[PDB]
């Protein structure tokens, strides 16, 4: 028996999507988030510290009192599934695909915006949400791996943000700790949506 | 600022930085305020229990915001028992 | 009429939001005059400050446009600059209207010595710096005038403030860069930390979370 | 080469501070320091202070409260009596309602508020605010 | 050169999209549906405009076609796409982590998560 806690289930699932495999170059500010680096020269992630960001993202969600408020995007294919499940069932929004310039400033677009909390995969890669965000008071929170910038990061997830099992396990494990603190559905590591509807898939 | 007598005469108090203890300009679009919830004994999100936190434009841009804003987390939960 | 765009405007529009500082406070951005209009309209006054030609060289000769700086305040804490160019003189003018009042900003006075009366002078000594011109503001005693050039003046006069000491050095004759300057030394007198801001801050729920009920059709 | 410790640990600080570090390291440390930073502790600019023994000149370890715009030192040490000490507050402290300059006196080293009251004279050592 | 003008693609684009359970593959059958579902002033615009339809009819036969948007085609990938499989693919039984994960775990005090091996 000795069934496993609600971290020590996400932690193995986290290992089983290898979330926990970094690149060879290691950011000096996600340097704190990384525990050893391999003789191959792959930065080791500290899932512990990603499951306790997970938590405190999910914490600053919950507190969001209209979901429509929060949007998540994804610029790579892989992340677009996960981040249109994790709309879908938290009552956010995504934005899926390229993003157009001056969404968040040019008040007269037809797709402006004023999310309360902007949500992303890769840093890297959404640089120019980031960029925009940062000229109207909008908080971030982004999945960042070990080379990610950290500039305008306001609550940095340290994960592996390229393969697509990591990206929809940890899109759905954030769903789902949403989920549960807001008591829509039970606690504990298990819920009944399907972790694969977050991958991507040909 | 307050007046001899006692009065206070600011137009208002401007917000400071949770972390740095900057004041927090009118114009500084890229600061932020994040609020973070609180959780019961079950796990449950308590409507209108929040800790409060403040990052400026400076800290944001340097990149320094994520580290600030755990630790301050972590010592603010420390502090209210939010385990 | 006006229909907002914005949450804030929806706000002011619909009297949630009463006074300025209340986005001030949360530095939220403006991005609407009606805002500035419905909330500290009445009490501002708008002053044409320069018509400047400028000419880009073209296959067929110079066309010619003209920019217009603009300062608009209530005398007593709020001021704001504005620069349009455009073709004709009134849509340069208009515009730089509507771009000083989005720019109106908070300005913070202060007391030079004994602390009876309403503020008179700047809190401390602040400096502003647009290109080469750098303006430096000092607290003045009561009853020292502004003791500054026509433009600077005229900007202070616009911001309330009723004595101040000034100097200015590098190319002040360009009259942008000098209004500029002296916009930016009055915007830094609210970034200044002083000791009676050491006071831990109490935050309050910014107005899009108090209102998100309200903002959320 | 080395020629004012406390101005290196005054620059020390402020950049420190102007970063937004928490700590700051003063190498070398003398007692002419400590005392200007007990001053400025005292008016609550700075936290507390660790003093490192190397069996040599020492080290120090600051924490920064963050209130702390900007202090330097003053070189070469100007003689100041009592009656310079307005015109020297005119020329170095942003505004007559807070902000010190350090002198050292006959009395010891203090700021010129406590050396206006005790009407002593001495050399401007710095200022802070 | 022949190259369809904004004008035409857009009228053609539109045409598809609001009327495409009519469409036909057949230039005649589809400028006389657009006679009668639209209003061109110029015959040879019209017929311009029922041709690149023709085209773009014989595009999305094949597959999807960027800058149209259909109901029926979008549905159908959302009812394919919303399925999952019988078992999950990530297996927790076995998983295979190198020396410096379990050195990672065991700090976390987790050395005895089942199913963790060691290559
Ligand atoms: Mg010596």
């Amino acid at each position: 028996g000795r069934t496993l806690s609600t971290k020590e289930a996400d932690i193995q699932m986290m290992l089983a999507a290898e979330v926990h495999l970094g690149t060879k170059n290691c950011d000096f500010q996600m340097e704190r988030y990384v525990f050893k680096r391999r003789n191959d020269g792959i930065y080791i992630i500290n899932l512990g510290k990603t499951w306790e960001k997970l938590q405190m993202a999910a914490r600053v969600i919950v507190a969001i009192e209209n979901p429509k408020d929060i949007i998540v995007q994804s610029a790579r294919p892989y992340g677009q599934r996960a981040v249109l499940k994790f709309a879908q069932y938290t009552g956010a929004n995504a934005i899926a695909g390229r993003h157009t310039p001056g969404t968040f400033t040019n008040q007269l677009q037809t797709s402006y915006s004023e999310p309360r909390l902007l949500i992303l995969t890769d840093p890297r890669t959404d640089h120019q949400p980031i960029k925009e965000a940062a000229l109207g008071n909008i908080p971030t929170i982004a999945f960042c791996d070990t080379d990610s910038p950290m500039r305008y990061v306001d609550i940095g997830i340290p994960a592996n943000n390229k393969g697509k099992h990591s990206i929809g396990v940890l899109f759905w494990l954030l769903a789902r700790m949403v989920l549960q603190m807001r008591g829509s559905i039970n606690q504990g590591h298990k819920w009944d949506v399907m972790v694969d509807l977050f991958f991507y898939r040909e | 600022m307050q007046n001899e007598e006692g009065q206070n005469v600011d137009l208002y108090i401007p917000r400071k930085c949770s972390a740095t203890n900057r004041v927090i300009t009118s114009k500084d679009h890229a600061s932020v305020q994040l609020n973070v919830g609180h959780l019961d004994d079950k796990g449950l999100y308590i409507p209108g229990s929040f800790t409060t936190f403040a990052l400026c434009g400076f800290i944001r841009a340097q990149g320094d915001a994520d580290s600030a804003l755990d630790r301050l987390w972590q010592k603010k939960k420390v502090e209210a028992r939010q385990q | 009429k006006w229909v907002p765009v914005t949450k804030l405007g929806r706000l002011v529009k619909d009297n949630k939001i009463r006074s300025l500082e209340q986005i001030y406070l949360h530095s939220l951005p403006i991005k609407e005059f009606q805002i500035i209009d419905t909330l500290i309209g009445p009490s501002l006054k708008d002053e044409v400050m320069k018509i400047m030609p400028v000419q880009k060289q073209t296959r067929a000769g110079q066309r010619t446009r003209f920019k217009a700086f603009v300062v608009v305040g209530d005398g007593n804490g709020h001021v704001g600059l504005g620069v349009k160019c455009s073709k004709e003189v009134a849509t340069a003018i208009r515009g730089a209207i509507i771009l000083a009042k989005l720019s109106v900003i908070p300005v913070r006075r202060g007391y030079w010595g004994n602390k009876i009366g309403k503020p008179h002078t700047v809190p401390c000594k602040v400096t502003g710096k647009c290109g080469s011109v750098t303006v430096r503001m000092v607290p003045a005693p009561r009853g020292a005038g502004i003791v500054a050039a026509r433009v600077p003046k005229k900007v202070l006069q616009f911001a309330g403030i009723e004595d101040v000491f000034t100097s200015s050095r590098g190319s002040t004759k360009t009259l942008g860069n000098f209004v500029k300057a002296t916009f930016d030394c009055l915007m830094k007198t609210y970034g200044f930390l002083t000791p009676d801001f050491w006071k831990e801050t109490r935050f309050t729920k910014s107005p899009f979370q108090e209102y998100a009920d309200i903002l959320s059709k | 080469v080395r020629v004012s410790v406390l101005n290196d640990a005054l620059k020390s600080m402020y950049n420190a501070e102007k970063r937004g570090k928490r700590q700051v390291m003063i190498r070398p440390s003398s007692k002419v320091i400590i005392k200007f930073l007990i001053v400025m502790q005292k008016h609550g600019y700075i936290g507390e202070f660790e003093y490192v023994d190397d069996h040599r000149s020492g080290k120090i370890v600051v924490e920064l409260n963050g209130r702390l715009n900007k202090c330097g030192v003053i070189s070469p040490r100007f003689d100041v009596g009592v009656k310079e000490i307005e015109g020297w507050t005119a020329r170095l402290l942003p505004s007559r309602q807070f902000g010190y300059i350090v002198l050292t006196t006959s009395a010891g080293i203090m700021d010129h508020e406590e050396a206006r009251r005790k009407n002593v004279g001495g050399k401007v050592l710095g200022f802070f605010y | 050169g022949r190259v369809r003008t904004k004008t035409v693609k857009k009228s053609s684009r539109q045409v598809i999209e609001r009327y495409y359970s009519k469409m036909t593959l057949d230039f005649h059958t589809n400028k006389k549906i657009l006679e009668e579902v639209a209003i061109i002033p110029s015959k040879r615009l019209r017929n311009k405009i029922a041709g690149f339809s023709t085209h773009l009819m014989k595009r999305i036969q094949k597959g999807p076609v960027r800058g149209i948007s259909l109901k029926l085609q979008e549905e159908e990938r959302e009812r394919r796409m919303d399925f999952v499989p019988d078992e999950s693919a990530i297996q927790t039984d076995r998983i295979e982590v190198d020396k410096e994960t379990i050195d990672l775990l065991a700090s976390l005090g987790m050395s005895e998560l089942p199913g963790v091996v060691l290559k």
